[PDB]
């Protein structure tokens, strides 16, 4: 199953070889596995547990990575400036100081205490064909925030992830990839780990 | 609209946060009449480079003409209203209508008509058909701005005492780049209460943002709890004729950044202080590499150091469409460009998380004008009051000693007031005859 | 409210189809004034059969009498206001409020009331709490209509000239029969946006729908990117005192209908066109087999042909409830019946492939006139402008020589002036006296 | 606002549920001028305690004074006028602000101020900056109220003629705590809805409620259907000068729970009733195990037996945020206490099986007072006009012979009336010296 | 497990029927290898691959239908007049036509390009008891579609399938229908794939 | 994997031993059954069958519980009146009363016929350790109802529920427990099965 991008004329060469690359790597045991090791990052994130999450299923190599790309005419060319602002583009430590920042009995805005809940689906994973410790995730998010009475925020994202698999049995984010589907979030902010 | 700011700027009425009538009022007396930032030279560097821009409440296409000047219009169709561009940024030689196909040149000019000569006729003038022109046009070393108010002072005298303290980093440090495209977010406050915080608020880093301190380590960490003032001194703050003003915070060139960006941006900044020393002197060579925090009248704000650029764009009474561009120095290497563009949106865009510590306050006091008995309450800036001077040897505008201080938030408001209680400039003129004494 | 639209409707502030007190100003001088469509006989064929409807923002129970008559109410009870009735459509020979169990007859009557002889004795007077009733009713051909003001023209006047354009189709094909329920779906869009596309633009087909033509290969393919006019001719609009107006553009029984839809309706067309010649002539037979696009006075729509009826149903300034129907010939087959009814909802119904074209256009002119400096553009209605006639030997009314024409935005946008301009209908008439002239 | 009610309160005009510039103003001449709920003493029960309470739209905090006494204040620092607190309860000494640090005592005065000696100094008085006050406190056996009208009447004699009826419940059964948390929701009706209905709806009960008495069997399953009045008598309805009112049906101590909460507390309220009879009277002891449904003026609602405590607290002419406490006679055992407070919010809390058939009722009615034709018809309060008494031997206040009745609607409609049409309360004071009559 | 729809007196004949169906005929492999086909057919839309998707999806004979139900009283019996409007009632041909219109350059609605993101859950399958080769698929759709900076537009329905096994292994799409849960869509349009 | 509560500042002891619970206690074929157990609870409630849900999926000593927290300062701790209220506590008998409410045909506010859509996800379980036939379950759920044309509502829940084998075969529900994440439901009402 491949696209052809010339008669599908809405479709990336991107968009069109990750369709291909977890079409072909469907493995049963691989998708019971990364469902549930997703399960268990979504309750550890929806509990509030951030150390927890940033030490046990977040690598020390991580990029975690959120674009707000600008619309632009699909028809035009010419104009080549950068089309995408990184509202995260963290390294590990700018994780560490994320989640300090989250938990520190200072952080305002966090008193009371938020209520959160994911709702993770359409989950697809492929062994990498060099590497095959790494293990590439898709999956969608929809994410509910819920704070100071009559606030309701949520959030929709697909996340691009790659996860590898650490001696003793473990598994870890390495790379995580979100486009954020909405220009102009009307949710207040995004400071939300999607 | 008369009595919403008391005398000197010293007090404002919380209901200016929240009234839906006052919110028209301003379309009229403070975006009609004012100077609205629009873009960079860099984000339309070449012809037939465009952005939309929001002046106000209306969209603005900003386009670079084929002789190298900008032109702007608003994005509406003269046949039936439609709007004409959707894409946020491109290059094009034209805009051409979706709904029946009239086109336009990057001029403004209406070129093409579907079925003219077939139709028209003599029943059309395309000469009389041209795209609503922006007629004030100017710039401040790279940055354009719009006036709809034919009758603005020009943008230079509008800065009035405020560009001196701006040419260190704008004018004299090599060239400066905004780098896009913006964060953007809606966020449920108030363009003033942002415009407010940004003017003068050095008051706030240590309290509201005590656990981003300790977390990231900025160089603000001197001020954490509003314990201590810096050991560089309390600073400045200044405000002028026209409304904008800023603080200084000494040295702090790293500003709202953590750890990690400190040694590296610090470097940079040290050097160049040292040319720029012999070009203009000490004292100015030190604010090129201090964090300023401003607002250029209404709703554009900045910081340098951690070098942020933002406009305040009003949807409504309660609602703001906040944009946040980072900018860097030409003569940056590009890898530190890059990292300084991704830490202006790590502290201060949609997920800033010294940003979600503003937003708290912000929303509340906009919320809080818009309820009956609390919206009489005043808002007080008495912070350094009866302290500022007018006419310094050395700093000029109405200055007091400290980046913690309300100098520059009276200064604004007091602007803002002139502005509210005037028809046109003339009127805003002589209300603003005896500003600073 | 008085200089909203120029001499001969030729232009429009752009602040119409976005300002909120006009809105509440319409409901006054529009909606509390004007014929405004109910339904049709075939919704509501046996006694106790009723619809819900919208007359402006308010609800009415259109009901089938025992008598065969039909009357409508206010959705209202008499008691404390509780809505009367949910569903949307249904048989019942009255209705019962579930607060407190007062019932009414499907004749608006209240006929019980829960504890009447233990509580209330004579401290009620059940004849002075009936329903409150829409005073007229009345129909064309099937289609029924209603006015809250009692002194508003019978329905045939007020349909004037343009009622003789109607007549091919509505009166002598046989009988129509309405085909619901309708689509529904909400757009940010202000009602008259919709009415002036459907009373007469021509021009945006070959534009705006070029895609859509591309692909379902309809009999507009021939003015596909504005670059020719039909080859049958230009076609014609109309307007009349009233203001409702609509373009024909000849032949094009198949309107915005697939390739696969044409075939078999062009056959049915054509058959009955030659009898119908007979009848009342060969334009009148070409008419009945042409496309139709029209409003009827304010905001009742339709397209023969591609036989379609709608209604926008105001709801504030900036958003309009849309209910579209299929309307068939009663004589066709009945699985040609159901291809209509599914080929309407395909084209313009929610999920309409050119509704999604047309409503593209539809939201940002409406948004536009909400935005400060953009509501003072104009738009302008100046196609055909100086070549309209009347008193033609053939054609009755305000005529012009091309269905790609504004000569029916010049007569809705007369009337609509006329209308808000004026308290009551001899005011009306008044300010209409000159309208053809 | 002159002529909304009619004389008698008989009838109201729907547009009062719907009209956004009678909300405005009631802000001020309802709002700003009545009692309003607070909370109970079993809520702040020690030093330092508060609660989070809306009075109209504006929030106050309401605290636990160390001397014993309770004292609130606008939930708004002032400086620049962030919201204080976020809890919705809890316990402090003080309220520190997250914006910039200011220090409040629980007593509202403004205790610290960060960089008060470096940088405020003599620009500064604390003494002038305390936390605004709401003027007036007040209780009724531990219900504590609070007035931003410093010159309304005491509590107890804004209470009037109710508090007869309140006080086997509220004084003499030994005291009542409140359960909390509440219960909260939003229900898009407005304010004055809720209030009329539990004012004085005996009327819906077995018609709304038809189902809910079938499956849960209800004492008021006598009354199901609207059939039958009760076989203890058609029970009583008072009205009072400044608005409050309600209704009695005799003996219905279980009110509105199941089947399965009825032997225990009909049996509890048996046994203390046989007590109080000894102490205040049959009648009044029998008053003690009734159902009482009632409002104090204007927007704070009871039921008795199925006790709960209900506060309609406005968000805007559509919007309601509702809130719902049970409240427990002090000397019930705890158990009783735990499966009293779960009946009430299955009742009529947020997933209340009654309350999703009584917001039935509440929304459209709101609904309808927004459309331009359904607003203009009348509410209608006639039930038992004609036949209320004043001055009688046994029952104080205006009174009528059943809980199916008007009586409290006409006063509660009256007082309204007076309010709205009223600058102060001298004024009001003026327009209800004949309110009996 | 059956539903005795005397007692349950809101349920209709023909969902008591599609309940006993779907309960009866729960299969672990086909829940398996159905979430899988579901997943595929949502990457798919999300990426706007819809030529691939009618090509390689979609079924030659395919009624690709969605109704919006007119709102009846429950207890009234007489009205007997079609209570359903078809807002899709697709053949083949009409999904070309549909799937060329989303795709043609001068479609003005789609510039700058549209996103959208799919959650399929609760998915369930029955083979059909006479036919071995054709699927009974029911799964419910969270659909978010976001444009223009800030229109967000989120669909919610029930998709009841049949698909059809296809010499060479594929799975196609013989019938889709969704009763559209909103009378009124308030989503500006219904101009989506489900 | 554990949560160290001291360095976790934001976790709660009772969500960190939860989480540990039901990672310990994954079990592939649980998973499998648990989740079409969920799936089928959903369908029926969805459908409107609330005597084959009271009667065939909840058993006859059901504590059914959603409560709303008050929202307390997180750094605040002498303030110990009850934090929550009970906007359902129910018993069998309890839950029967809600349901012939809801079928009853004077329902008023159910005519015309709701519509319900309920989309689970996020499901884990673990067997009790003691009590071999107990399943702690945890899912989420967002359950959208629609009606009177253009009312729309939607709901966010965590559910967490023990569940019990019958002789037999079936899964019956004995305790179903909701912290329901908004304090101020927007949505009219909160009358509806989570
Ligand atoms: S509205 Fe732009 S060409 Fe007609
Ligand atoms: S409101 Fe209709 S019977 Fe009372
Ligand atoms: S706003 Fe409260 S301390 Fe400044
Ligand atoms: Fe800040
Ligand atoms: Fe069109
Ligand atoms: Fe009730
Ligand atoms: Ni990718
Ligand atoms: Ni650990
Ligand atoms: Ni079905
Ligand atoms: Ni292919
Ligand atoms: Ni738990
Ligand atoms: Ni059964």
């Amino acid at each position: 199953m491949m696209i052809n991008t010339q008669e599908d004329k809405l479709v990336s060469a991107h968009d069109a070889e990750e369709f291909h690359r977890f079409f072909v790597g469907h493995d049963s045991d691989l998708q019971q596995e990364v469902t549930t090791l997703l399960t268990r990052e979504a309750h550890l994130l929806d509990i509030q547990a951030y150390k927890a999450w940033l030490e046990h299923f977040v690598a020390p190599e991580i990029k975690y990575q959120v674009i707000s790309r600008e619309l632009r005419s699909t028809s035009e060319r010419r104009y080549q400036l950068n089309d995408a602002v990184n509202l995260y583009n963290e390294n590990y430590q700018q994780l560490k100081v994320r989640v300090e920042h989250q938990m520190d009995p200072q952080n305002w805005a966090n008193n009371p205490k938020i209520r959160f809940t994911r709702f993770v689906t359409n989950v697809t994973a492929a062994k990498d064909k060099s590497a095959p410790e790494i293990l590439h995730v898709r999956s969608n998010l929809i994410l509910h925030r819920a704070r100071r009475e009559n606030q309701v925020d949520v959030f929709y994202a697909t996340r691009e992830d790659k996860w590898k698999r650490i001696e003793g049995g473990g598994i870890k984010l390495v790379e995580r990839f979100v486009d954020y589907p909405e220009r102009i979030p009307q949710t207040h902010n995004l400071l939300v780990f999607l | 609209y008369q009595n919403l700011v008391s005398e000197a700027g010293l007090t404002q009425k919380l209901l200016i946060h929240g009234d839906k009538e006052l919110f028209q009022h301003e379309l009229k007396t403070i975006f009609a009449r004012n100077w609205l930032f629009l873009t960079h030279d860099s984000l339309i560097p070449s012809p037939g480079d465009y952005v939309k821009a929001k002046m106000g409440v209306d969209e603005v296409i900003v386009s670079r003409q084929n002789d190298g000047s900008v032109r702007a219009f608003l994005n509406v169709c003269r046949h039936r209203g439609k709007t004409l561009v959707h894409a946020e940024a491109g290059n094009a030689k034209g805009f051409v209508c979706g709904y029946h196909g009239w086109g336009y040149g990057s001029n403004g000019e209406l070129q093409s008509v579907p079925f003219e000569k077939e139709l028209y006729g003599d029943a059309i003038k395309k000469k009389c058909l041209g795209l609503k022109e922006v007629p004030r046009i100017e710039s401040f070393h790279g940055f354009i701005y719009g006036c709809f108010d034919a009758e603005a002072p020009p943008l230079i005298d509008y800065l009035g005492d405020a560009a001196w303290y701006l040419e260190p980093t704008f004018k004299y440090s090599g060239g400066l780049e905004l780098v896009g495209p913006p964060g953007k977010v809606v966020v449920k406050a108030n363009w003033k209460s942002f415009a407010e915080n940004f003017v003068g608020d050095g008051y706030h880093v240590g309290w509201t943002h005590a656990a981003a301190l300790r977390a990231g380590q900025s160089v603000f960490s001197s001020i954490a709890g509003n314990a201590k003032l810096p050991p560089e001194g309390a600073g400045l703050q200044m405000t002028s004729k026209y409304g904008s003003g800023m603080g200084v915070f000494w040295g702090y060139y790293s500003g709202n950044f953590s750890a990690d960006m400190i040694p590296d941006l610090m470097a940079f900044g040290a050097a160049k202080q040292e040319k720029l020393a012999k070009e203009i002197g000490d004292v100015r060579a030190r604010i090129y590499r201090s964090f300023l925090n401003g607002t250029i009248f209404p709703n554009n704000s900045f910081l340098t150091g951690s070098a942020a650029f933002r406009v305040w764009n009003p949807i409504d009474e309660n609602t703001t469409e906040v944009w946040t561009y980072a900018f860097v120095e030409k003569d940056m290497p590009e890898d530190l460009k890059r990292r300084v563009a991704d830490a202006v949106q790590r502290s201060i865009g949609p997920a800033g998380f010294w940003e979600s510590d503003d937003n708290e306050n912000m929303e509340t006091m906009s919320q809080n004008g818009k309820k009956y008995q609390s919206s009489n309450i005043d808002q007080i800036a008495s912070l350094g009051f009866g302290k500022d001077v007018y006419g310094d040897e050395c700093y000029p505008g109405v200055v007091g000693k400290s980046a913690i201080g309300e100098t520059s938030y009276r200064g604004f408001y007091r602007a803002y007031q002139a502005h509210i209680s005037s028809s046109n400039w003339a009127e805003f003129e002589n209300a603003s005859r005896n500003w600073h004494i």
